[PDB]
DNA sequence: TGCATCCGTGAGTG
DNA sequence: TATAATGGGGGATGCA
RNA sequence: CUCAC
């Protein structure tokens, strides 16, 4: 019945919430709070869990509701402004693959994850140049500290926030 | 045979124009059945395709008109004299 | 629009359509029904 | 209106060809840094900034002026594309 | 150039025309009560008479304007083509004219007053029918017209 | 250059030729992780990657892998734009009639 | 119900509503269809809209474009011109300068003037009944919020001043600019394409005076 | 034409 | 000050409570103040008595009650709740077998209450339930459009309470019948009622073409049972004609007072039309084992005698106001209370037959969900439930007095033709002939007349004084339309001496149509000229000189008047501007006599005669629905003796108890260098200086912080990568301080949200590890200020979860509302309008030294072009301008009644009394006549305005009596070559301003599927370049501009990103690629099993998807 | 005579 | 997983 | 529902 399929037992729980809250409303003369529900449910039930259960019990709505999907932006795809700066960040950065070197501007690539997407520790990285976890460190900090001096003279990367 | 403007617009050779007009289903079915190809001749076709319309600056009559200064026009005619 | 021989590439059909349509829509805001009937 | 637009309409057999010529010449001037201009310093269109008279950034206006001078050749099948591109980029670097 | 209520000059021929109209109306009513004419002939003749009178008072307005007040703002704007037309000016100075019944037929009782003189609630209410019908006419025809436009564009775009 | 646009009838074989995998479950996305379901209406194994050059389980995570379908989850690592492109399909039991050509 | 919902018998609706679900037919066909809504007419960037107003001091090929609108509509050009001079380090900083209203200096409004020199804009009023429903105009930067429109063109657009509004559009290319300046310029389109008679003619005040 | 009545 | 009023007509009865159409309706529906023992069977009571008792166990209804609202009105507006009262009902369970009796008071939910002004408060927003006009129930007889000599009889019940029955006589002599799109001879149905052939010749029996033409032997040869069975087989193909099914269906569709319900009004209507009586709101009944008839036979009798030549038989006009009725708020609320009750009864029936047929209680047997959902649906989604128009006090009043023909149960947009839109002759004094929207809604949405009221049957009543013989009585007789059509009704202005008709001949009306009649043949008379118009229409002075097409505009444009901070009553009034302020409940008055104890800007304390000390809180700067600040200001000083019904406070757009929509200004009617071209308006800068046309506008900026599967959103003052310069006006929590200047781009409320798997890609990881500062886990999602918005923060509302009294929606932690008010001065673009239709945009703002001024240095304020006058035919504004000119020097304000107002010679007299003050002061001041005034006098003498051979004083008097004066152009000093009309005019600033409507967009949000820019200023959307604009660019031949408009500036993602990147670097734009929405089209066609192929010239497929859709 | 299909544009607000 | 329960709740035009 | 036509 649901667009978002829910495990049967969970559905049963939600139904229990519905009937309980309905009873509470019928007897109080008003709608119940999370606390009254949590109390009437029994042990192990607090307001938080009731609220969360009600949060996952939400039915998604249609886009073509008189449309509703026309007032909804596309957060995924990069805009021209986004695509621009990202294409200006890489540009103003491979200006640093230069000033450094070939192996310097690569320990940083593994460490920061430019190549594989994941950050390789100075441990794993040692098995690609032979060096141990303290020539790598000096290999890294020589890069950054040099790049830090390459800053404040080109002063390009500041605003890039 | 005299035909109304609507019927004549739907009976056109282009299935894109006919579909974009009215009776989209009735047009698309009979178009897909006959394996119809749209030559992209009219305006609405090239509009849907997002191409340059075959009218005005997009007319083939004036599309490929070239502009060259006499200085360069002569500067190229020298190398194209001998070998 | 320029009182001279038409420039090649002129979208004649669109101009005609708008030239017939414009008065009708404006002279609304046994006339138009007859026009449509024709 | 546009300066001497009647003359330009007299130059062509269709106004759209004129438009194409103007646009293409504008792109030509824009890509070569105006160096390929057939205008003399006194004929060069100018804008009045807070500093003073500087050359007009609008390459379209430039194209129309140059077209008014009569120092431009128009028509179809005059010169192959790649040849014109190569030679012009040679004479006026980018 | 300005607009005052005294710029809506009521021609002096109006009273005479209304009198003659009333006496002819009386003559046709004599031709009705006595059974000399039917109810069709009566209504038609009344309509014709009042339209004719309307024309008369229009010509009177424009003539008096031309001869006695050639620089009158209304006459100026009307003649020059700046704003206004003979009918509207006639409504402003002469009479409002005959009005429309909601069905489409015409009230045999015209609106003798003008905007300068001021109408009665009855005349106003009578005019409201025609005004309403006009607005509805516009609103209902616009769609048809635009539709036609799109048809033409579609049939001639190539 | 494009100068023609042809419309034609799609055979079941053509439909399967477009497709990248049969949709078997009427399930949309995970009701907890908010990720798509396996063989569902939003499965990435069929339609394509959700993020640019990244699989589901996060194994192959960048452009060094492209076209390489993961083994653990089974998702290709191309541009995430492909989910606006790659067609799916549903293999019916008893064939049905296209309502257009009928009515 | 998937291909053409509501075609045969009754249309399938979601529980709790009498609303037929949008099938693949309802998406493509209709005035709200994909064709008439997204192929034969789209929404565009580099386009603004404002209440118009009469600008008698304007020449036939001119219009009064507010500096606020012109700022946004010519933003990418301006970000370049602010780098070619020195009002900003680069383009990103230049854009992050115009973000907050307080951070806008005075040299910006001059650089913007330096940008739009020669290039024109396109004024459009709905309903665009004919070709002259959209016309090209050389923009003149003004204060306030309203767009100043030439009097003589108020007949083609059918634009009075009882609360009307117009939309602006910016030809980007050196081709789109030439098309507008040569073919779409109001001073070039004096006569009517329908009858041949002058459409840009003295009316109202202009007549009343003479 | 009605699946319900037809099935009934 | 001196207030001079005209008019000779003595209006007897005053205007009825203008909001009573909803008050008296809803209050009659609920009857909460009436003890349940003395309640009539109307409204909620009738709903309970129609739904109950429940047949299976038998659940029976006893009584109901309404409690007090859990939250007050202002608190409901505050916390986004509904102003409602808890409903309880006493139900008893009766076991029809045993006799078991269990009784309990069940809670059915809440019912939204109507406030004092006749509005509602649903989910924190004010709303109005507009009354609905519809074709009244009963029996009608319309001529068959296909057959001229024949007539169709129609039986109409209340909407969704029965089907429509047609009795079209088919071409065969015998009458047929049409129900539920089916058709069958009426004979068979006639047999079921127990009608023998003799009863059809005895009761009827007159025309052998109809009476004996109905009789067919092949139907008479069967018992009522057999005939009933046959008809059941005729109506439902597939259902076995069982005797207990046919009776159930037929009864349940015609004779059952549950599914079929004729109107009470409809009852009386049918009773009067057929000349009979009806035992109940139904066509037939089940009595004594068989069926007994009530309606069908007299209906047939009337129908057959209509085809003949019988007196008393006429065709009914369906647009008649005697055959059309008004369903008010109470009835509309009832029809959604009955449905929600019938669904509750279903939940009861489906629970009485399973569970425990002895161990049940009215408590656990009743589920009120469908009822709550029903009422909530009617108040939160109905077409007649509208967002309240409380721009100014008048707007809400009009909104509540409007009448819609649309909505569920009425007409659709395509169902509305010409006839329903027209102004019927019976609209006289009931429905305003003037007040109606211009456009597609004309004739559908209307308004109620001033003296008009709706009776118990839903019909509109209009008052008429009785005239017996010749004496006009003070007895006022409210009549309906059909009641009006009986007598001859003279006009209200007809000459009267005391209480006697003095006119030798009077102008009267017989059935709407006008007729000149003698004073003896006069039975009734109009009570006032104001009775035939709306409220806004009655606020237009000199309306008898205004054209309807512009008067309509006048009325609709008053509604849009923004409450000015220096608002003032017009110098020319009609009289209603006081009552309107009264009934709108914007101003504050005294309940009893006494003395004011204290006066403050926040409160007013009064010591009454009763000795009781009452404190009246003043509503200070409250934001209405449309943004116009509704603020009350005190008008009394400490210790002021006050009588009953006296003013205590002035609401927004209200001055001393008078309606102050706009302001009185010095206007000169003349052209001005083109800045007056086409309705445009030129204003003096002296209007902005003394704050004329300046108003306060408030805008709320709500924000939510919720719990995510990534982490909680925190309202903080800590925002990553920011500066103190941007966080200056924020408090310690992160909310903007109260009383700060906010501009576009400024942070109103700080907020941080955790990023997902967007944990910086190595391009950003490396940058972070380069700049030294590490990447945070929270990102800036702070509520900023939209471009073009701003003002001063006056209020902050912070609601949280875990704080006493407030529980938010599931998932949401905390909600913050920033109230930002602004003081808007008049500027270039704002729309001004008078009460006569004249409107325009402020085109030019001139300094005072350029303004055409009077010779005594006094400059004008507004310059209105005369060209906007002749074609618009609205001379009322001119007549307002002259008397206004007189009122500017005499220091007077006037009350000129509608159609019985200030005539020309009286204005001449007043102007003559004004000229002596305007001119006479200068002659004893050591000043004669100016030199240029003589030139103006020369030209004017040539204009035929003044008399040749007269002193300049006399001639200038002749000009001043014509409303014209000498005007000096400030730019030169030289006079205008002629006399200009200058006076005082009531001009209002309208809701349409440029600060709102000015919008621009370089780039921004795109739609999901289409990838095309959004639509709207709020979403920073682009302008739609529709089909017609494309037709324009095509007609021009602008190919590349069109291609730009179709690609780079729209959905060509590659092309658009490349374009922006091309412009920001100073390059020429790239060649556009194929649109994304076209690919969307292709895939949407493939999903329809259609192979769309983009081929080249060799018919070989070209991939526009670029190897992304192919395996 | 039944069914299916059309019925103007752009923009604002909740 | 086992009392028994068995059939629902406008408006005009083109085309077959 | 409102603005413009
Ligand atoms: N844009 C709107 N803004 C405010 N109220 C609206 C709007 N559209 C409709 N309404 C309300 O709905 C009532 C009428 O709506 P109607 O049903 O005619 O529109 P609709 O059918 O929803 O339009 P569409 O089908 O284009 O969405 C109006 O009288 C008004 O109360
Ligand atoms: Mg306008
Ligand atoms: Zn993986």
């Amino acid at each position: 019945a649901r667009t978002i399929r829910i495990p049967v037992h969970m559905v049963e729980t939600i139904n229990k919430l519905s009937r309980t809250a309905r009873q509470l409303q019928q007897e109080l003369g008003r709608e119940p709070t999370y606390e009254e529900i949590a109390e009437a449910m029994g042990p192990g039930w607090d307001a938080k869990r009731v609220e969360e259960t009600l949060k996952i019990a939400q039915e998604p709505v249609s886009l073509e509701t008189p449309f509703y999907g026309d007032f909804i932006p596309d957060e995924h795809l990069p805009s021209p402004v986004d695509a621009a700066t990202q294409s200006l960040l890489s540009e103003e950065l491979e200006k640093a693959l230069s000033k450094l070197s070939e192996r310097e501007a690569m320990v940083l690539k593994l460490r920061k994850g430019l190549i594989d997407g994941r950050e390789h520790t100075l441990e794993e990285v040692g098995a690609f140049f032979g060096v141990t976890r303290e020539r790598i460190r000096q290999i890294e900090n020589k890069a950054l500290r040099k790049l830090k001096y390459h800053e404040s003279r080109t002063r390009k990367l500041r605003d890039f926030l | 045979l005299l035909m109304g403007v609507t019927k004549s617009a739907l009976s056109t050779k282009s299935w894109l124009s006919a579909a974009s007009f009215q009776n989209t289903t009735h047009v698309l079915t009979e178009a897909a059945i006959a394996g119809k190809k749209d030559e992209l001749i009219g305006l609405k076709e090239n509009v849907i395709l997002g191409r340059l319309i075959p009218a005005g600056t997009g007319s083939d009559f004036v599309r490929f008109t070239q502009v060259v200064d006499q200085k360069t026009l002569k500067a190229i005619e020298e190398a194209r004299k001998e070998a | 629009s320029m009182a001279r021989p038409v420039s090649i590439g002129e979208a004649v059909g669109i101009v005609a359509a708008q030239s017939i349509g414009e008065p009708g829509t404006q002279l609304t805001m046994q006339g138009l029904p007859r026009v449509i009937e024709l | 209106a546009e300066p001497g637009i009647d003359k330009l309409f007299g130059m062509v057999d269709s106004k759209y060809r004129l438009t194409v010529v103007v646009a293409k010449r504008a792109q030509q001037l824009l890509r070569h840094g105006f160096k390929n201009t057939v205008l003399e310093p006194e004929e060069r269109p100018k804008m009045q900034t807070l500093e003073g008279l500087f050359d007009d950034p609008n390459a379209v206006t430039w194209a129309m002026k140059e077209l008014l001078t009569g120092r431009l050749v128009f028509g179809e099948n005059l010169v192959p594309e790649d040849r014109l591109q190569k030679e012009m980029e040679r004479l006026y670097p980018v | 150039i300005t607009i005052g209520i005294d710029d809506a000059v009521i021609p002096e021929e109006k009273k005479q025309y209304l009198e003659e109209a009333d006496r002819k109306l009386l003559q046709i009513e004599q031709a009705y009560e006595m059974g000399f004419l039917t109810d069709r002939e009566r209504y038609d003749q009344i309509l014709q008479l009042w339209t004719e009178t309307t024309e008369k008072v229009t010509q009177a307005v424009f003539k008096n304007f031309e001869e006695n007040y050639p620089f009158n703002p209304l006459y100026v704007m009307a003649q020059s083509g700046a704003r206004g037309n003979p009918q509207q000016i006639r409504q402003l100075c002469g009479l409002r004219g005959l009005m429309q019944k909601p069905s489409g037929e015409t009230f045999e009782v015209p609106v003798r007053s003008s905007f300068r003189e001021g109408l009665t609630v009855l005349e106003y209410f009578i005019s409201s029918h025609g005004a309403r019908k006009g607005g509805a006419d516009t609103a209902l025809r616009t769609a048809d017209s635009g539709y036609l436009t799109r048809k033409l564009v579609d049939v001639t775009h190539e | 250059e494009v100068r023609k646009v042809r419309i034609a009838l799609a055979s079941p074989e053509k439909i399967r030729s477009w497709s990248y995998g049969e949709v078997e479950k009427p399930e949309t996305i995970n009701y907890r992780t908010l990720k798509p379901e396996r063989d569902g209406l939003f499965d990435e194994r069929i339609f394509g990657p959700i993020k640019d050059y990244e699989c589901a389980c996060g194994k192959y995570k960048r452009q060094r892998f492209e076209g390489k379908v993961c083994e653990r989850c089974g998702v290709e690592v191309t541009k995430s734009i492909v989910r606006r492109y790659r067609m799916g399909h549903i293999e019916l039991a008893t064939p049905a009639a296209h309502i257009w050509f009928v009515k | 119900a998937l291909l053409d919902n509501g075609r045969r018998g009754a249309p399938v609706t979601n529980p709790g509503s009498d609303r037929p679900l949008r099938s693949l037919t309802d998406i493509l066909s209709g005035k709200q269809g994909r064709f008439r809504q997204n192929l034969l007419g789209k929404r565009v960037d580099y386009s603004g809209r404002s209440v118009i107003v009469v600008g008698p001091q304007l020449k036939l090929h001119q219009c009064g474009l507010p500096k606020r609108m012109a700022l946004e509509l010519f933003k990418p050009f301006l970000l370049k011109k602010m780098e070619e001079k020195g009002i900003a380090p680069n383009v990103k900083a230049a854009r992050r300068m115009l973000e907050r209203q307080r951070d806008i200096k005075d040299e910006v409004w001059d650089a913007l003037e330096e940008v739009i020199h020669g290039k024109v804009v396109l004024l459009n009023r709905a309903p665009t009944l004919h070709r002259l429903g959209i016309q090209a105009f050389q923009p003149v930067l003004v204060e306030g919020q309203s767009i100043q429109l030439h009097p003589l063109v108020c007949e083609a657009f059918n634009a009075d001043f009882d609360g009307d509004q117009m939309a602006v559009h910016v030809p980007l290319s050196s081709f789109a600019q030439a098309e507008a300046r040569i073919q779409m310029l109001s001073a070039h389109n004096l006569l009517s394409p329908a009858s041949g008679e002058p459409l840009a003619k003295p009316s109202r005040d202009i007549i009343l005076g003479l | 034409s009605d699946p319900v009545r037809q099935y009934l | 000050m001196e207030i001079k009023r005209f008019g000779r007509i003595r209006e007897v009865i005053p205007l009825p409570p203008l909001t009573e159409i909803q008050v008296e309706s809803y209050r009659r529906a609920l009857q909460a103040d009436v003890p349940p023992e003395k309640r009539e069977n109307v409204g909620i009571q009738a709903a309970f008595r129609e739904t109950f008792p429940i047949e299976e166990l038998v659940l029976d209804f006893l009584e109901y009650r309404l409690g007090e609202p859990p939250f007050p009105q202002d608190e409901c507006r505050e916390k986004d709740l509904t102003y409602q009262a808890p409903l309880y009902a006493r139900l008893q369970l009766i076991h029809k077998d045993t006799g078991l009796i269990k009784e309990d008071e069940v809670f059915l939910g809440h019912i939204p209450l109507m406030t004092e002004d006749g509005s509602f408060i649903i989910n924190g927003a004010d709303r109005v339930i507009v009354s609905q006009i519809h074709r009244s129930p009963g029996v009608y007889f319309t001529p068959d459009p296909a057959r001229p000599g024949r007539y169709i009889a129609s039986i109409i019940p209340l909407p969704k309470r029965g089907p429509w029955i047609d009795l079209e006589v088919e071409p065969n002599g015998v009458v047929s019948m049409k129900v539920n799109k089916r058709k069958f001879p009426l004979v068979l149905l006639l047999r079921v009622l127990g009608y023998d052939q003799e009863t059809l010749a005895r009761e009827l029996g007159a025309y052998g073409e109809l009476v004996q033409g109905l009789m067919d032997e092949s139907v008479f040869a069967m018992r009522p049972e057999e005939a009933l069975i046959r008809l059941f087989t005729l109506l439902r193909p597939g259902d076995p004609p069982k005797r207990d099914k046919a009776v159930a269906y037929v009864y349940g569709l015609i004779a059952d007072p549950r599914r079929y319900d004729l109107g009470e009004a409809g009852r009386y209507k049918a009773e009067e039309k057929l000349g009979i009586r009806l035992s109940g709101r139904t066509l037939a009944r089940f009595e004594d084992g068989e069926f007994k008839d009530e309606v069908f036979l007299p209906t047939l009798r009337y129908l057959f005698a209509l085809t003949a030549g019988v007196p008393g038989h006429e065709v009914d006009d369906i647009d008649h106001l005697g055959n059309r009725r008004i369903r008010t708020v109470g009835e509309l609320m009832t029809d959604q209370f009955r449905v929600g009750l019938a669904r509750l009864a279903r939940g009861v029936r489906e629970r009485m037959l399973m569970g425990s047929e002895d161990s049940l209680t009215p408590a656990k047997l009743v589920n009120s969900r469908p009822l709550e959902a029903a009422i909530r649906e009617f108040f939160s989604r109905s077409q007649l439930s509208q967002f309240k128009d409380e721009t100014n006090p008048l707007s809400s009043l009009r909104h509540k007095r409007r009448i819609s023909a649309l909505g569920p149960g009425g007409l659709t947009r395509e169902r509305a033709g010409f006839d329903v839109r027209d102004v019927h002759r019976t609209h006289y004094g009931r429905i305003c002939p003037v007040e109606t929207p211009e456009g597609a809604n004309i004739g559908l949405i209307t308004s109620l007349a001033a003296y008009a009221r709706v009776d118990e049957l839903g019909f509109i009543r209009t008052p008429y004084r009785r005239v017996v013989g010749g004496v006009v009585t003070d007895e006022v007789v409210y009549m309906t339309a059909t009641e009006e059509d009986r007598y001859t009704i003279a006009q209200a202005n007809t000459p009267l001496e005391g209480n006697r008709i003095a006119a030798e001949r009077v102008v009267a009306r017989r059935k709407g149509e006008p007729v000149i009649v003698s004073p003896e043949e006069v039975e009734f008379m109009d009570v006032s000229p104001k009775q035939v118009f709306s409220v806004n229409t009655n606020l237009i002075p000199f309306l008898e000189h205004d054209d309807a097409n512009r008067a309509l505009m006048g009325s609709n444009m008053q509604t849009q008047a923004v409450p000015l901070i220096r608002a003032q009553a017009p110098v020319v009034m009609t009289g209603l501007e006081e009552r309107v302020v009264r009934d709108s409940l914007a101003a504050l008055y005294a309940e009893e006599d006494g003395e004011v104890a204290k006066v403050d800007g926040n409160r007013i304390v009064v010591r009454y005669e009763d000795g009781r000390l009452v404190e009246y809180p003043l509503r200070r700067f409250y934001r209405s629905n449309q943004g116009t600040a509704l603020d009350q200001r005190p008008r009394v000083v400490v210790g002021q003796r006050v009588r009953k019904g006296d003013l205590l406070a002035d609401g927004p757009a209200s001055e001393n108890g008078f309606l102050a929509l706009g302001q009185n200004v010095l206007v000169a009617i003349m052209p001005f260098d083109g800045y007056n071209f086409e309705d445009a308006i030129v204003i003096s800068e002296e209007l902005l200086k003394r704050d004329f046309y300046t108003s306060i506008h408030i805008e709320r900026y709500e924000i939510e912080a919720r719990d995510t599967k990534l982490g909680p959103e925190r309202i903080t003052r800590d925002i990553p990568h920011l500066s103190e310069a941007a966080l200056r006006d924020l408090d310690e929590e992160g909310v903007v301080r109260i009383g700060a200047e906010v501009k576009p781009g400024d942070i109103l409320v700080g907020r941080t949200s955790f990023k997902g798997e967007s944990e910086p890609t190595p391009e950003e990881r490396l940058l972070r590890s380069i700049f030294g500062e590490k990447a945070r886990d929270v990102k800036d999602t702070s509520l900023r200020v939209p471009p073009g918005e701003g003002g001063i923060v006056v209020r902050t509302v912070r609601l949280r979860r875990g704080d006493p009294g407030v529980e938010l929606k599931p998932g949401v932690r905390e909600v913050v509302r920033v109230y930002v008010a602004q003081k808007r001065k008049l500027q270039v673009g704002d729309k001004l309008a008078n009460r006569h239709g004249n409107k325009g945009v402020v085109a030019k703002i001139l300094p005072v030294e350029d303004m055409p001024h009077l010779p005594d240095g006094t400059p004008v304020d507004v310059i209105l072009n005369p060209l906007g006058v002749p074609s618009r035919m609205n001379l009322g504004q001119i007549l307002e301008t002259h008397l206004g000119l007189a009122g500017y020097f005499l220091g007077q304000r006037y009350i000129s009644p509608i159609f019985d107002g200030a005539k020309e010679p009286e204005i001449k007299e007043l102007l003559a009394q004004a000229f002596e003050v305007y001119f006479g002061k200068r002659k004893g001041e050591g000043f004669g006549v100016d030199k240029r005034e003589v030139e103006v006098l020369r030209r004017a003498e040539k204009l035929g305005l003044v008399t040749p051979g007269k002193t300049p004083e006399e001639q200038l008097k002749e000009l001043f009596l014509q409303g014209k004066v000498v005007l000096y152009d400030g730019r030169t000093g030289e006079p205008i070559e002629g006399p200009i009309v200058v006076g005082q005019m009531f001009i209002m600033k309208l809701y349409h301003m440029v600060e709102d409507k000015m919008h621009a967009r370089s780039t921004g949000p795109y739609s999901l599927i289409t990838q095309q820019p959004l639509g709207g200023k709020a979403q920073f959307g682009g302008q739609r370049f529709g089909e017609m604009e494309v037709w324009a660019l095509e007609a021009y031949g602008a190919a590349h501009t069109l291609q730009e408009m179709l690609t780079l500036k729209s959905d060509d993602i590659e092309g658009r990103n490349a374009a922006y990147e091309a412009i920001i670097k100073g390059e020429d734009v790239p060649e556009p690629s194929v649109p994304e929405s076209f690919r969307v089209l292709v895939k949407e066609l493939q999903a329809l099993a259609l192979d769309v192929q983009t081929l080249d010239e060799k018919d070989n497929p070209v991939d526009i998807f670029e190897g992304l859709a192919s395996k």
